[PDB]
């Protein structure tokens, strides 16, 4: 099937002991390199929150509800990063634009002190 | 919704003290990020004392470390900026700001709520 | 006394990672967040292997870093942790070792040009 | 040996071989497994490699659709089924295995390496 691609936006089961526990299925962005995304059992993701619609700290990237088929105008939290078993990935909502992915890269560099 | 209002500014002599209050016309500062800013004519607005999460640490501008501290009342509807050993460089309009997203740290790039500002003038 | 010495990028802490524990981890988040944020970002350290197996791995030797055995930093295994989960600071990485972690983190996260 | 390859030989372009990889003292259960080949004068190359069974198999570009891997139920043997052999495939083939199966692709390092078996494609 279609490879998980860096920059894709997925619904992901973040519920601890996920199975089908609660409403812990939230949008995330794939930030892992595409070689791991193709062969690894795991991916690395950044959280997306609708709790805010405006960047509050330098690790935030805003994303529009309409273009990216979200339930709210949201923010990518590059300070909230986690490695995820691929079995926790549900549906693929969309993918970020190349310009939007560049904002994510820059915020990732800030977040992890990579300059 | 809410509307923040600063008070307690005014004129003080060098070395003097001043307690600014930031009162919330609607909410309590529970689980709210809180920032204190100042803006002097000709200068850029400057974050002076900012709290994101209570599980984080307070940010202080270098120039105010040791002199400015924050505290809140019992009702948690009032936060105070205690300003001691005030200097002429501290003259400015002072703003409080708050935001419901209390998962960050430092002075935020954006706050949902701002005050109108209160003037602090340190003159001899 | 809880050491007020700030958490720094490259520090090696013992951390409570339950659930999927207490294991060593490397702080990889920027030092401004490390000073003020409620959370840090860490990469896992494992003694299950003693040699880099994939390009996201960085080896660290037991004696230099006060480890129970030769270990590998897994830059494919990243997690954001509440600071409460950090226990004791074990040690911190050399400048060269940290440069290797940066490189493996750029590979892991697809940031290299 | 602890890993021994077999099942290689000569075959004409288009033929098939099934290389064996026998494990002694341990089973392949939850092991990363890699098949590698080394041509004369060229550096050893990864051909088909499995890290985690929850990940995906890596194939060298030339070998996808021709080479597949399988186990021996008892998991004491691993097989490289090599179909549609081309002269480019002439080399010594190795199997390698590692107890750490949380990775993916051909590992930079494997704890256990076989001795090698010769494969030649020509007619």
């Amino acid at each position: 099937q279609d490879p998980i691609r860096r920059g894709d936006v997925y619904l992901a089961d973040l519920s601890p002991v996920q199975g089908s526990e609660q409403g812990g299925v939230r949008p995330v962005v794939i930030i892992q390199n595409d070689t791991g995304n193709k062969y690894s059992p795991t991916v690395i993701v950044a959280a997306i929150t609708g709790r805010i619609n405006k960047a509050k700290i330098p690790t935030h990237v805003e994303i529009e509800k309409k273009k990216y088929k979200l339930d709210k105008d949201s923010v990518i939290l590059l300070e909230q990063i986690r490695t995820l078993d691929k079995k926790r990935l549900k549906e693929k909502l969309t993918y970020l634009s190349d310009d939007k992915m560049k904002e994510v890269d820059n915020a990732l560099m800030i977040s992890l002190g990579l300059n | 919704q809410v509307q923040l209002q600063e008070s307690g500014g005014g004129l003080v002599q060098p070395g003097g003290s001043l307690r600014l209050s930031c009162a919330a016309s609607g909410f309590t500062f529970d689980n709210y990020a809180i920032g204190w800013f100042r803006q002097a004519p000709g200068k850029e607005r400057e974050g002076v004392l900012c709290i994101g999460s209570s599980d984080g640490s307070t940010y202080y501008a270098d120039s105010v470390k040791g002199r400015f501290t924050i505290s809140s009342d019992n009702a948690k509807n009032t936060v105070y900026l205690q300003m001691n050993s005030l200097k002429p460089e501290d003259t400015a309009v002072y703003y409080c700001a708050a935001d419901p997203w209390d998962s960050g740290y430092g002075c935020y790039l954006d706050y949902d709520y701002w005050g109108q500002g209160t003037q602090v003038t340190v003159s001899s």
